[PDB]
Formats: structure tokens, sequence, C-alpha cells
């Protein structure tokens, strides 16, 4: 090797020291073409669009519990024996709770009768406030039913209309103060110049704060009188019997949810069977998984009742009020006629199958509360077999849903031929599989979108990610 | 004296690896509580590691480096392929990870919740790169000065996330660690993985390069100082995986490619731009920390056989090494295009940890099988044993886990052996070669104006 006095008069040679100017001149491009090359790739970078800020009640499911006395079990239908199932309640994820119209009412006397003043038979004040506690403890928002006559034929007072509309102005001041997160009032149908005050109780709903809510609750199939009643109001959560009427064929359910997504133009809805009823007492015992299916995947927030979750018949058990059955937590509750219940006809035998029912509410309730494209990602169908119903959610550029169900008791094919869907989320040739309403199928196994074959009463939850 | 020894501990251990690691070890374990005790057996780990290194290189008082240490236990080319692995293995995959992290989380206040393209990436990482070895190349006045800024800087990084995760803490009781030994359903076949994270976090302990006689009161000051500052950092490291846990799920955290700043996205206050660039200074004082303790790994190695004297070589005015990020600047940029961090960690991580196991088991074949050559202090027989035991047990089963990343690091140090009869022992096998070679040294001496001083 070369020592220092040799090396600088070589070192300072012309030509030597052009050579390393030149290549000291190269590396420096070289450098700064990378950053220029860099900057090009981030400003050619494809936009990305504004999360619109989302409510609570946009988030997850309802859970109406009409009946408290017959959730728990009789004697233990107090809001004290309430604060023991919240847990049970986190464990299915719902994001609010309609409890029950707790006020104190006799009968078709209105004078007696009052908003204002709780039953002795469901608690007390204090242990309201300690359900509200232990509620905002768990993150699970507390929505109290408000209609009067809750003990009747009648709900609405049918003798005068004055009263009625003033007590309940007296009502949402009172407890807006102990702190609930909503309202809801039912069988609106029932109540003279109903559009009038729902938007006076709507002004008081959100004249408190902003993240409060008003759910109205009809009987009315008619789409034209449901229109009439979102005349002066986009912020109510109207729950009506809408898609209970039918649904026998698939093209049928399909032109009924297109036609009211098209009708009210793609705002936001609450799809729901019913206002106060279960799911089978309108649907077959087979439907309810493609109904569960299809109530979690569509544009807008579901509303169960009770029970819905493991199947609670009321038609298959003895001697009942159909209206609120009874809630089966083991296989002790039902306590008369005894072996009648099961081991699949309760919660408990229920929460170790995979393959069961409360299984797959608790696969869909997270499915929709965590996800971004199923929570206010776009709404596209199409056209496919004569009897079934598919569509595809998507937000931007999140996961990309496709769900296909099949409304008949057939074996038929798909045949996705998509063709009018945004250029952005069309058909790929291959995506996985989340889910399937039936066994027979294994989770994460893709497939390509041309012979998807069904079996009756099936339903799929297909997905795959953003791409070219 | 103490303090400052328990400064420049705490200054040389704690970095960026605290942003990369907890995504890695909570993948390849399953629940909170599982990676929790990872995080803390790690610590007790590296606390055991760096004792047998302080009392391990106090005891052979040669020019520093484990290097040294491998050579006079072990004498021949068990030592020559460190320094053949260090150079093509674990020097180059080691910039190429801190530099990703870097350029990853500098392009966050440009893709607030949206997705970025790695080609966009990876051509920022390799401006970075090169400005610290253009920085490097020039005075180290500047270079050390600049360094002390990016340590206070990687300790307000630190500070800022451990601050406002107590506060959470002690406030409500936001607990979602419920159920924390419930995994995802098994782990055995990962779980050195884990270890390759974990340890990674811990890093920086083996160029600390303990000399006898410049402490005060050097008895007892070293094990102290290091027993101290490492249960120190294993505190400061549990509690910030305890602030990530309290407001994140174990489900967001596998999603997300940058925990610092979903904890900072929902911990706002109209300046939560802020993390994102003290993460990354604290990334960049842990690239900044870089051609130095190769150079002088590089002059050792130069002295005897091993690594041709061109190397080791030094720029006539402004005596910086020049040749060393000459050599090392082409191969960290391959290994940057080439894969992703969970490739290079185990790539790295591999070799890295075999060698230190091999040291440390020489170690104890030092201390039985030569009972003189006194020791200024001494560890219990367990230690240094438990810790090559881990080491080279987790090493071993890594090969069962992902074998075609790991894999090659072993057909490296394979190809080792046909690397060293080749170049050491043998006497110029052609003449076309060593006339040829002289040329190379001579022109590149030339270029550079490099001279060994
Ligand atoms: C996939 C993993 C990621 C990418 C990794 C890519 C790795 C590519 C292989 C790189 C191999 C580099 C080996 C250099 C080792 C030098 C060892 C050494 O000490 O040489 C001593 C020898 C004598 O020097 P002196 O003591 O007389 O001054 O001085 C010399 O020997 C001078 C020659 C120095 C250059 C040695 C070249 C060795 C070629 C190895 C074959 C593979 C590349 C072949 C390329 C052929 C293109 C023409
Ligand atoms: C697909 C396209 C592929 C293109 C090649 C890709 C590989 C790129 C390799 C880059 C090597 C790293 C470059 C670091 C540059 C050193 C930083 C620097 O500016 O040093 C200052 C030094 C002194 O300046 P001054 O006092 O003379 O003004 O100024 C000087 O000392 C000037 C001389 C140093 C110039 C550095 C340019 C590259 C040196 C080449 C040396 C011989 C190459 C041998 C093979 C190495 C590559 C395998
Ligand atoms: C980041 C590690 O280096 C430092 C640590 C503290 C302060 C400064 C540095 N520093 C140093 C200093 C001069 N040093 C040299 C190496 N040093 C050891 O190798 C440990 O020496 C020991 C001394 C006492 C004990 Cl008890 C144990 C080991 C320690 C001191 N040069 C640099 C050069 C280029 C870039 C950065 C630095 C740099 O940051
Ligand atoms: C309540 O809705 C009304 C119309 O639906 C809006 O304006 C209020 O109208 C009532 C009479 O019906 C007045 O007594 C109020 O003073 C009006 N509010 C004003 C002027 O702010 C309005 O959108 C809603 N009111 C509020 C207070 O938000
Ligand atoms: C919704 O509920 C009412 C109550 O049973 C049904 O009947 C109406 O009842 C009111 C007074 O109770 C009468 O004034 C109406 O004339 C009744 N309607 C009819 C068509 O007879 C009503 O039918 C229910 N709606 C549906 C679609 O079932
Ligand atoms: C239902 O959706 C269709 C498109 O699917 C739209 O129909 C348009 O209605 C307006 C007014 O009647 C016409 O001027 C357009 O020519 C129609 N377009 C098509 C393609 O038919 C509209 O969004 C919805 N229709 C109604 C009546 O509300
Ligand atoms: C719980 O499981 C039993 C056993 O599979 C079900 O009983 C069967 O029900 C089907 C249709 O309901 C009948 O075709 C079988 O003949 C029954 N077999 C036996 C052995 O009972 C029972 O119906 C299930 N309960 C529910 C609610 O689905």
């Amino acid at each position: 090797g070369l020592s220092k006095e040799e090396l600088l008069k070589v070192a300072g040679s012309p030509g030597w020291v052009r050579t390393r100017w030149a290549l000291l001149l190269l590396f420096w491009l070289g450098w700064l073409g990378m950053l220029a090359g860099a900057v090009v790739i981030i400003v050619r970078a494809p936009r990305c669009r504004e999360l619109p800020a989302q409510k609570w009640w946009h988030t997850g499911a309802l859970y109406r519990i009409g009946d408290l006395q017959a959730f728990q079990g009789h004697g233990a239908g107090n809001l004290a024996g309430l604060k023991g199932r919240l847990d049970y309640l986190s464990s299915l994820k719902v994001k609010g709770l309609v409890l029950g119209p707790i006020h104190k009412n006799q009968k078709d006397d209105v004078a007696q009768t009052d908003l204002l003043q709780i039953d002795p038979n469901f608690g007390s004040k204090e242990d309201f406030d300690s359900l509200l506690q232990s509620a905002k403890k768990k993150s699970i928002r507390v929505i109290l039913d408000l209609t009067p006559n809750y003990r009747g034929e009648n709900s609405w007072f049918s003798t005068q209309v004055d009263t009625v509309a003033t007590k309940v102005k007296d009502a949402l001041e009172f407890w807006l103060q102990a702190g609930v997160d909503g309202f809801q009032v039912r069988d609106i149908e029932n109540l003279k110049d109903a559009s009038s005050f729902l938007a006076e109780w709507q002004n008081i709903t959100k004249g408190f704060s902003e993240d409060r809510l008003l759910i109205a609750g009809t009987n009315s199939s008619d789409l034209q009188q449901i229109l009439s009643l979102l005349e002066s109001n986009k912020d109510l959560l109207l729950t009506s019997s809408y898609l209970s009427d039918s649904g026998s064929t698939g093209e049928h359910t399909k032109s009924l949810v297109t036609q009211y997504l098209n009708a009210t133009g793609n705002r936001w809805c609450s799809w729901s069977l019913s206002q106060a009823r279960l799911l089978t007492s309108f649907l077959p015992a087979q439907l309810l998984r493609l109904y569960q299916l299809m109530l979690f995947t569509l544009p807008g927030t579901p509303v169960f009742s009770y029970g819905d979750e493991i199947g609670l018949d009321a038609a298959a058990l003895p001697g009942q009020p159909m209206e609120a059955p009874v809630m089966l937590w083991d296989e002790s509750s039902f306590p008369d006629i005894p072996g009648a219940v099961s081991a699949n006809m309760t919660v408990k035998g229920q929460s170790e199958d995979p393959g069961s029912l409360l299984s797959l509410f608790r696969r869909l309730s997270d499915q929709r509360s965590k996800e971004r494209s199923l929570l206010h990602g776009d709404f596209h169908a199409f056209s496919a077999g004569p009897g079934l119903f598919s569509y595809i959610r998507h937000w931007d550029q999140n996961e990309r849903f496709l769900v296909v169900l099949n409304f008949g008791d057939v074996g038929l094919s798909a045949g996705l031929q998509a063709s009018d869907l945004p250029a952005s989320a069309s058909l790929p040739a291959k995506a996985d599989l989340l889910l399937s309403t039936q066994p027979g199928r294994e989770e994460g196994s893709p497939l390509e979108l041309e012979r998807l074959k069904l079996e009756p009463h099936e339903g799929l939850l297909l997905r795959f990610p953003y791409a070219a | 004296t103490l303090l400052r020894g328990v400064s420049i501990i705490i200054g040389t251990i704690i970095g960026a690896g605290i942003f990369i690691s907890p995504k890695g070890v909570l993948q390849n374990t399953g629940s909170v509580g599982m990676s929790l005790t990872i995080w803390t057996v790690c610590g007790v780990l590296s606390l055991f590691g760096a004792l047998s290194y302080a009392e391990l290189g106090t005891t052979i008082k040669k020019s520093g480096g484990h290097y040294t240490y491998i050579l006079e236990v072990f004498g021949p080319l068990p030592a020559f392929v460190r320094v053949w692995v260090e150079l093509l293995i674990i020097r180059p995959a080691a910039t190429a990870v801190i530099s990703l992290a870097f350029g990853r989380y500098i392009l966050e206040p440009f893709f607030i919740q949206c997705e970025i393209p790695e080609l966009a990436i990876k051509l920022i990482t390799a401006v970075g790169i090169t400005v610290v070895m253009v920085l490097n190349s020039m005075s180290v006045s500047w270079s050390a000065r600049i360094q002390i800024f990016l340590t206070f800087c990687k300790l307000t990084a630190i500070l800022i996330i451990i601050v406002p995760g107590v506060m959470q803490l002690i406030k409500g009781q936001t607990q979602n660690f419920k159920d924390a030994f419930s995994g995802r359903d098994s782990s055995i076949t990962r779980l050195p993985l884990a270890f390759y994270y974990g340890m990674y976090a811990y890093a920086g302990w083996f160029y600390l390069n303990f000399v006898t006689e410049e402490v005060e009161n050097p008895e007892k000051t070293i094990p102290l100082a290091i027993c101290i500052s490492m249960a120190i950092v294993t505190i400061g490291y549990v509690l910030t995986n305890v602030a990530y846990f309290t407001t994140i799920n174990a489900e967001e955290l596998l999603l997300s490619n940058a925990v610092a700043v979903t904890f900072s996205e929902r911990l706002l206050g109209n300046f939560s731009l802020a993390v994102p660039i003290f993460v990354a200074l604290s990334c960049f004082g842990s690239m900044n920390g870089g051609v130095f303790a190769v150079s002088r790994l590089f002059y050792v190695a130069s002295r005897e056989g091993h690594l041709p004297e061109i190397l080791s070589m030094i720029h006539v005015r402004k005596h910086t090494p020049l040749p060393a990020v000459i050599v090392l600047h082409p191969l960290t940029m391959i290994m940057l295009f080439s894969g992703d961090l969970d490739s290079l960690l185990n790539f790295l991580s591999f070799a890295r940890w075999l060698f230190i196991g091999l040291a440390v088991a020489g170690l104890i074949y030092l201390r039985y099988k030569c009972p003189d050559m006194h020791r200024p202090f001494k560890v219990p027989l367990f230690i240094p044993a438990l810790f090559s035991f881990t080491c080279l047990f987790m090493v071993a089963l890594s090969l069962y886990s992902d074998p075609f990343s790991t894999g090659i690091g072993f057909v490296i140090t394979l190809t080792g052996v046909p690397a060293y009869y080749l170049f050491i022992i043998w006497d110029k096998k052609p003449r076309w070669f060593r006339i040829m070679s002289e040329k190379i040294t001579r022109t590149l001496q030339i270029i550079l104006e490099v001279v060994p001083e």
C-alpha cells in the first residue's frame, strides 16, 4: 500500500482530479434523481376520501327489550337484575339498548298516568342512575321508550290529543337531564297530526345535544305512508313493517330494498321487520340465518328484538303471550311443562356450538361494527339468477364485500354478469369467503366467481380487496 | 464515574426498536399476556448477556470487539467467519431496518389515514441513508454533537408516549387486557420469532467495548451500572407496551403499520404531528450510529490477515473512514430494495445471535479450561450458561420456522469456510491475481485519497 508522501504527488495530477470531480457530480446527480423520483411518485398518488364523522347509532345494532319481567325471569324482573346481563350484551356487541316503557301507567285515564314517575315494580331512580353509569362504563347507550298507554289497546289515549302531546314535551326535558341517550315512540299511526309532533320532538332531542336519538315506530306496510312521515325530517329513524309482508321470492325482496333506497335517495335508514315483534313471528325456522345475514349487511341501522339471536320461538312452546315470550337463558328457564326445552333451544347450549345461530349473530355483529366498508360503504346490487339477491358494499379502497342470497328451495348457480357497477369496485376474478349460513364449506378458501353453485336457503359473505 | 456510566448505557441502549418490535412480538405470540412476558424475559436475558460481555472483555484486555474475543479463545477461522458475516449479513441488514422505519414515519403527515406505496418509502429511506453517510464522510466533530441532540430526541420520543399512556390508566380504569393469557389458540413453532423481535428492542450493549482502567473504581462500577441501567430500560419498555395496549385492542394492532401514529390519532390535542417527527428523529439517531464501531472493527481485523489493507485507510484531510462507507453502501441498498422487515430481522438475527451465543459459550470454556488469567470480577456459572443455552436453542428452532429467509444466512456462514482457505491459508495461487489486485488497491486508493496513517 502507498504511503503519505507518495500519494499526494500522484493524486494532485490533472486527469486524476477531474475524474474524481466527475464521479462526485455523478453520485450527487444520482442522489437528486432518486429524490425527484420519490417526489413524483408521492404526488402522482391517488387522493383519499374523508371519513363522515359518524354518530353512535350508525356503528352497530340496537337491541329492543320490550318486556323487562320476562327477560330474566319472574321475580327477578327489576332494573337491578339487568346490570348482570350487560356483559352478555357487550358479548353481542350491540351498541344501543331500547328499554321498555318503565314509567307508571294504569289504564285509559290520562290524569293518573304520568311519563315522569317510575313504576315501583321495575326499580328505583337510584337504580336507574346506577344502570346509566354502568352502561356508560361499558359504552352501551340506553334509549328509553315513552309510549304513554303501554298497558292497553289504544296506546295514544284516543279521547283527546293535547295533554298527551304536552306531557311528552315535559318528558324529553326531564330524562335528558338524567343522561339517557335517545327516545322511542311507537304506534304513531294512532297519533293524530303525527308529522307535526315528530318535528317538535326531534327539535327538542337535537336541542339538548347532537348525539341524541328519536325512533318512531309504525305498523304501516305502505311505502307512501312511510315517505309522508319523512317529509320534514332527515334524522328520523323510522321502523315499520315494510319488509314483513312477503319475501318468498328473491325478486320481490330485491325490488323492495332497491325501491326503498331509490325513493328515499340513499339516506341513512333503519332495517327491521317490525316495531315490537320477533323475527320468528314473520319467518319460518330455516330463513333466520339468511335474514340475519341480510339485515346486518344493508345500508342502515339494524334493530333486533330480544331473543332474536337464539331463534326464540313462542309458537314452538306452550301457553305464553305471543308478544312477550320468556327468555331461555339456561336449561331450566321455562318453569312449567318440564322437559320442553332442549340443548339447542337455549343460550348456554348455543354458546359453545360453532355452527350455531348465536355464533352467527356474534360473527356478524363484530364484522358490522369493526369493518369499514360495512359501516358507511356504498351499495350496489345487480342482476343475478332467477331467485337470488346479490349486492356489494365498498367504501373507498377498503375491503370489498359481496353478499349472495338464495330466497328459494331450489339448487341454483349464481351467474354474476356485473356489467353496470362503477369502475372502482367492479367484480374480480377470484375472491375469498368469510362465512356461510350452512355447514359444508371451509372459511378462507378462495373461489372464482363463475361456478358459484348454491344449495337451497344458502347465503355467502365473499370478500375481495381493492385492485385494478 | 457512576452516573455517566448509566447515562451512556441508557443513551446507547434505547432507540427506535420499541416502535418496530411490538407488532411482530404480538403476531408471533397470542394475547397481551404472553407478549408482556416476552417483553420482560428479553430484558433479563439482555442483562445476563451484557454482564457476560462485561466479564469477558476485562479478562482479555485486548484492543476491543468480540472479533478479538472469538479469536484468542478459538484463534483461526471461527474469528474469520465472524468478520465475514458481519459486513455480509449483519450490518447491511441492520441499517436497512432502521432506515425502513425512518422512511415510513415521515410520510405519515402526508398520508393521514390512507395507504402508502412501497416505492415511495424505499426511495426516501435511500435518501436518508446517503445523507447519513455523507455526514459521516465529513467531519466527526459535527457527527457527535448531532448524535447528542438525537439522543435527547429519542428520550423525548419515549416520554411523550409514556406520559399519556398512564393518564389513560389512572382515569376510568380503561382495560382491554381482560383474558390476558387467552391467545389465538397456539404459538409454539414461532416462539423464537418473538425472541428475535424482543432482543432487537434491547440491542446496543454489544458495541460498548468495556476497557478496565477508564472508569473510577472499576472493580464494582461496571456490573452495578449495567444492572441498574438495564432494569430501568426493562421498566420503561414494559410500561410502554402497557401504554400501547391501553388504547388499542390486540386486533387493531395486527392490521396497523405504525402503532405510534394510531396511539396519537386517538389521543389528539391538535398537535399529533409531533410524534411522527420525534419517532423519525429517534430512527435517525440509530442510523447515525453507523459506520463508527464498524471502522475500528475493520482496523482490528485488518491488522492481522483479514480484510485487505485498503479498508481501514483514512482520508488525508478530514481524517474520516471513507472505504468503510464505500463498502457498506451498495450492500445496504441491495438489501433495502429487496424484501421487507420480517425477512431482514430473521436474516440478520440468525447469524447475530449464533455468534453471540458462541462467544458467551467461549467465556465458559475459557473459565474452566484455563483457570489462570485472573478476573477483576466474576459472574455465577449459571448466567452465561443460561444465556448461551437460550440463544442456541432459539436459533436452532428458528430453522423449522421460515427457512427460505434464515437458511440463506446458514448457507452464507457455510460458504464462509470455502472463503477462508482460498484467501488465508494459501500463498499467491496465481500471479495473475496479486498483480491484478495490486492495481485495484492502487487505483482506488488514489481515487479516494486514503492513507493508513
Ligand atoms: C444474497 C445476499 C445479499 C447480497 C450479497 C451479495 C454477496 C456477493 C459476494 C461478495 C463477495 C465479496 C468477498 C470479499 C472478501 C475479501 C476477503 C479478503 O480478505 O481478501 C484478501 C485478499 C488479499 O488482500 P491483502 O491481504 O493481500 O491486502 O484481497 C482480495 O481478495 C482482493 C479481492 C477482493 C474482491 C473479492 C471478490 C470475490 C468474488 C466472489 C464471487 C462472487 C461475485 C463474483 C462476481 C464476478 C463478476 C465479474
Ligand atoms: C444501476 C446503477 C448502478 C450505479 C452504481 C450503484 C452503486 C453506488 C455506489 C456508491 C458508493 C458510495 C458513494 C459515497 C460517496 C462518498 C461521499 C462523498 O462525497 O465523499 C467526499 C469525498 C471528498 O470530497 P472532496 O474533499 O474531494 O471534495 O469525495 C471523494 O472522495 C470522491 C471519490 C468518491 C466518489 C464516490 C463515488 C463511488 C466510488 C467508486 C469507488 C470504486 C468503486 C468500486 C466498486 C464499488 C461498487 C461495487
Ligand atoms: C453511542 C455510543 O457512543 C457514545 C456514548 C456516549 C457518548 C458519546 C458516544 N459517541 C462516541 C464516543 C466518543 N464514544 C465513543 C464510543 N464509545 C463506546 O464505545 C463505549 O465506551 C464505553 C465507555 C464507558 C462504559 Cl462504562 C462502557 C463503554 C463511547 C464514546 N462517538 C461517536 C462517534 C460517531 C457517532 C456517534 C458517537 C457517539 O455517540
Ligand atoms: C325547530 O324546527 C323549526 C321548524 O321545523 C325551526 O325554527 C323554529 O320554529 C319555531 C316555530 O315553529 C320557533 O318557535 C323557533 O324559534 C324556531 N327556531 C329558531 C328560529 O331557531 C328550527 O329548525 C328548529 N328550532 C331550533 C331552535 O333549532
Ligand atoms: C295497523 O294497526 C291498526 C290497529 O289495529 C290497524 O287497524 C286500523 O285501526 C284504526 C284504529 O285502531 C282504524 O281507524 C283503521 O281504519 C284500521 N285500519 C284498517 C285497514 O282497518 C291497521 O290495519 C294496521 N295496519 C296494517 C298494515 O296492518
Ligand atoms: C329510480 O331509479 C331510476 C334509475 O335506476 C331513476 O329513474 C329516473 O327517474 C327520472 C324521473 O322520473 C327520469 O327523468 C329518469 O329518466 C329516470 N332514469 C332512468 C334510468 O330510468 C330514479 O333515480 C328513480 N326513479 C324515480 C321515479 O324516483
Ligand atoms: C334441536 O336438535 C334436535 C335434534 O336434531 C331437533 O329435533 C329434530 O328436529 C327436526 C326438525 O325440527 C326433525 O326433523 C327431527 O325429527 C328431530 N329429531 C329429534 C331426534 O328430535 C330439534 O328440532 C332442535 N331444536 C331446534 C329449535 O332446532
